[PDB]
């Protein structure tokens, strides 16, 4: 029961802590795009 | 929590390492763009 | 002052000498014979390495201890075990959920890290 | 796998990625007898029923009552000798079990802070590590960004 229940905990902390990578990571490659496309377009 | 804490102490302390070399060469990259552009303006002296 | 097995209060309390746990010796005993190993470490033990180291108020109406008192006892016994079992029957299904939602954010990752750093790249060549 | 905790200073962006997350969700979708009872009076909500007759019983029965009355006497009398040692010591067995439990009650309070202290602790620990290269990040995007307008004004 509670050997799981580290496996649970451990992974439900570890899953929002790698959550936020991604909220991280699309905000960046969103900053990419507006960038390249205005510069591109002149 | 300690348990937690613990585990999310060792996977994360591995994580920067990986964060901070890729930006380290996102960076050496960055920086011979830099060092070649000027070498181009540098040039139009030479001309002159 | 607890059992490491049972949970209990022991009356006569023995401890291993490979691993420092006070257990109840009719509860050790019985380990050591099913399989001759500590339980907490699982190292080696017998009967021979234990070493040897309480007041409960009977209530004032102590027919109930035969009646009402062991009724509710095997009651308590029974509705627990059952609860327990329903609760470890939705750790591993919630298990299942945790490590399906981890693989699937762990894609997510990799899919970004391909398309992050080629953004980037993208935006060092458009200066040439 | 890195995301820091500390140093990232909304609801919004997890329900943002929540959804991210589901949509790759969307893509990938020893006892005997014993235990038999038990797991029986359990399920079925349902206690095996005691001996209710001690408790009732009727005078004038018949040898039937005779056994039942006899019954109610001999443990009346263990009854009044069983209410007679207690009464004997009387509060101070009861009083003397009341000292050992707040010995045990102490005892799992003095864990609470062990585990509150080390687990402080290790926070503590992660805190200067996000702090740390939280900066050579913020370093790093700075250079980022010189290089950025530096090569569209030599261009």
């Amino acid at each position: 029961l509670d050997s799981l229940t580290k496996k649970l905990s451990t992974v439900m902390y570890e899953r929002d802590a790698a959550k936020l990578v991604a909220a991280q990571l699309l905000m960046e490659k969103n900053e990419d795009s507006k960038d390249l496309p205005k510069s591109s377009q002149q | 929590m300690c348990s937690t804490l613990c585990h999310h102490s060792l996977p994360a302390l591995i994580e920067g390492q990986r964060k901070y070399y890729a930006d380290y060469y996102a960076y050496r990259q960055e920086i011979r763009s830099l060092e070649g552009r000027r070498k181009r303006l540098q040039a139009m002296l030479n001309s002159s | 002052m607890l059992c490491a097995i049972s949970g209990k209060v022991p009356r006569r309390p023995v401890l291993s000498p490979k691993s420092r746990t006070i257990f109840e010796k009719s509860l050790l005993e019985q380990y050591v014979k099913d399989t001759g190993n500590d339980p907490i470490t699982n190292e080696p033990l017998s009967i021979e390495e234990i070493v040897e180291i309480a007041q409960q108020a009977s209530l004032t109406e102590s027919i109930p201890n035969l009646l009402t008192s062991l009724q509710n006892e095997w009651d308590a016994i029974m509705l627990e075990n059952f609860k327990l079992r329903s609760t470890l029957d939705s750790l591993t299904k919630k298990l299942s959920t945790v490590m399906y939602e981890r693989d699937a954010a762990k894609l997510v990752a990799a899919q970004l890290l391909m398309e992050k750093n080629e953004d980037s790249k993208d935006l060092p060549k458009s200066s040439q | 796998m890195d995301g820091l905790s500390f140093v990232d200073k909304p609801d919004g962006y997890k329900n943002e990625i929540d959804q991210l997350v589901k949509k790759e969700f969307a893509n990938i979708k020893a006892d005997n007898s014993v235990s038999t009872l038990t797991n029986a009076l359990y399920t079925e909500y349902l206690k095996q029923r005691n001996n209710k007759k001690r408790r009732t019983p009727d005078f004038n029965d018949d040898d039937d009552t005779l056994f039942l009355e006899e019954y109610r006497r001999k443990y009346p009398r263990i009854d009044t000798s069983r209410y007679i040692p207690n009464e004997s010591s009387e509060v101070s067995l009861l009083g003397i079990v009341d000292s050992y439990l707040k010995h045990q009650e102490i005892v799992l309070d003095t864990l609470l802070p062990q585990t509150v202290s080390n687990q402080w602790r290790i926070n503590n620990d992660y805190i200067r590590q996000t702090c740390t290269i939280v900066e050579e990040m913020n370093i790093q995007q700075r250079k980022q960004i010189n290089d950025l307008e530096i090569y569209r004004k030599r261009l």
